[PDB]
């Protein structure tokens, strides 16, 4: 029969998240690579069943020419796919967790970009005052209470 | 004899190359 | 005979394994790692590619491209004991989904710049992917 | 410690926008299983054919 596979890129596909996952993409590259070996082993199109007509050049062809009547009302079954829908439903999981993803870090990038651009706008030190040093950054507290110095020693 | 004599050569071709570049 | 009767394109990958073998067997046999280590690191994996089954001889090209693989240096990091199931999958591979690229080397009877170009990309992706 | 400050601001920014570009490909996956179930059942319709075929010449 006819196939129509997607081609892809092993080099990414390793990439995707492979915590847990390790086993079953080694088992995915033995059966990637052998049933590709076994469907080219084999011609896709049905073997030559031309041997009725020569069964009835074949001296016996008569009671064969009943049984080749019976040979054309043979038929053989398809198998149907049962795994397809269950590909299918795990996407949509997946972009919904991708979306959730994209739009939390879009959120954390903007916050970042905000905290870059408070820390480039900065006075030139000389005049700064304690108060505003620590405004900018944490610095010494009061938590050693009844001290002159106040260091933690 | 073979390794003995392999590791030799790389010294003296190396030593060429430096005597040359000097002058 | 002198090699008056072959192919172009064997001749540029036979001479110079050649000269590899020659320089293998003087040295590698004691009943440095500048020189002696990857001499006979290359010349145990040369030993190996040239083993072969029985009733299954294999056109030229398909010997052009799997020696190679091998002159180049492409094989050189994995074990020893590994080449042969490497040998058999990649022409495999090689046989179903590059049947365009074995015609150029048959019919030009020698190797060209774009052929060499795709060859190491072809070389180095299923290395990469053939990891099992 | 400004000049420090800076740095790893940039460094947790950059950080986020590289992981942003793994995710995109995640396709890749669902084709692989999609495209193995579906070879993988085919080849055992064709052989039905063969055995058919094979069965019906001995009898001659």
């Amino acid at each position: 029969r006819k196939l129509a596979l997607k081609a892809i890129d092993w080099v990414a596909f390793g990439e995707i998240i492979p915590r847990n996952q390790k086993a079953i993409a080694n088992s995915l590259k033995s059966w990637n690579e052998t049933l590709s070996t076994r469907l080219a082993a084999l011609p896709e199109k049905p073997p030559a069943i031309d041997w009725a007509y020569y069964k009835a050049t074949v001296a016996k062809a008569g009671l064969v020419d009943d049984f080749e009547k019976k040979f054309n009302a043979l038929k053989v079954p398809v198998p149907e796919d049962k795994y397809t829908a269950l590909v299918d439903a795990e996407e949509q999981e997946d972009v919904k967790r991708c979306a959730e993803f994209l739009s939390l870090s879009k959120a954390r990038i903007e916050a970042y970009e905000k905290e870059l651009e408070k820390m480039k706008n900065i006075i030139p030190f000389d005049q700064m005052t304690i108060e505003d040093l620590n405004e900018v950054f944490p610095e010494t507290k009061l938590d050693k209470k009844k001290y002159p110095y106040w260091p933690h020693r | 004899e073979e390794r003995y004599f392999r590791a030799r050569a790389r010294e003296q071709l190396a030593a060429l190359k430096k005597h040359h570049e000097n002058e | 005979v002198g090699s008056a009767a072959q192919t172009r394109a064997m001749k540029q990958v036979a001479g110079t394994m050649k000269l590899e073998l020659a320089q293998y067997r003087e040295v590698a046999a004691f009943a440095l790692d500048a020189a002696t280590q990857q001499l006979l690191s290359r010349g145990v994996r040369l030993t190996e590619l040239l083993k072969q089954g029985q009733y299954a001889p294999m056109a030229i090209e398909e010997q052009v491209a799997v020696i190679y693989a091998g002159v180049r240096g492409y094989l050189d990091k994995l074990e020893p004991s590994k080449i042969t199931k490497f040998e058999n999958a990649f022409l495999s591979h090689v046989i179903s989904q590059h049947q365009a690229l074995l015609g150029k080397i048959r019919a030009d009877g020698k190797i060209s710049e774009e052929t060499d170009a795709k060859l190491k990309e072809i070389v180095t992706n299923f290395l990469a992917g053939f990891e099992a | 410690v400004k000049q420090a400050s800076i740095k790893q601001i940039q460094d947790a920014i950059d950080l986020e926008k590289s992981q942003q570009a793994l995710v995109q490909k995640r396709h890749y996956l669902f084709d692989v299983q999609r495209n193995n179930i579906a070879m993988a059942l085919e080849v055992t319709y064709r052989e039905r054919l063969h055995r058919v075929y094979k069965e019906i010449k001995n009898r001659l």
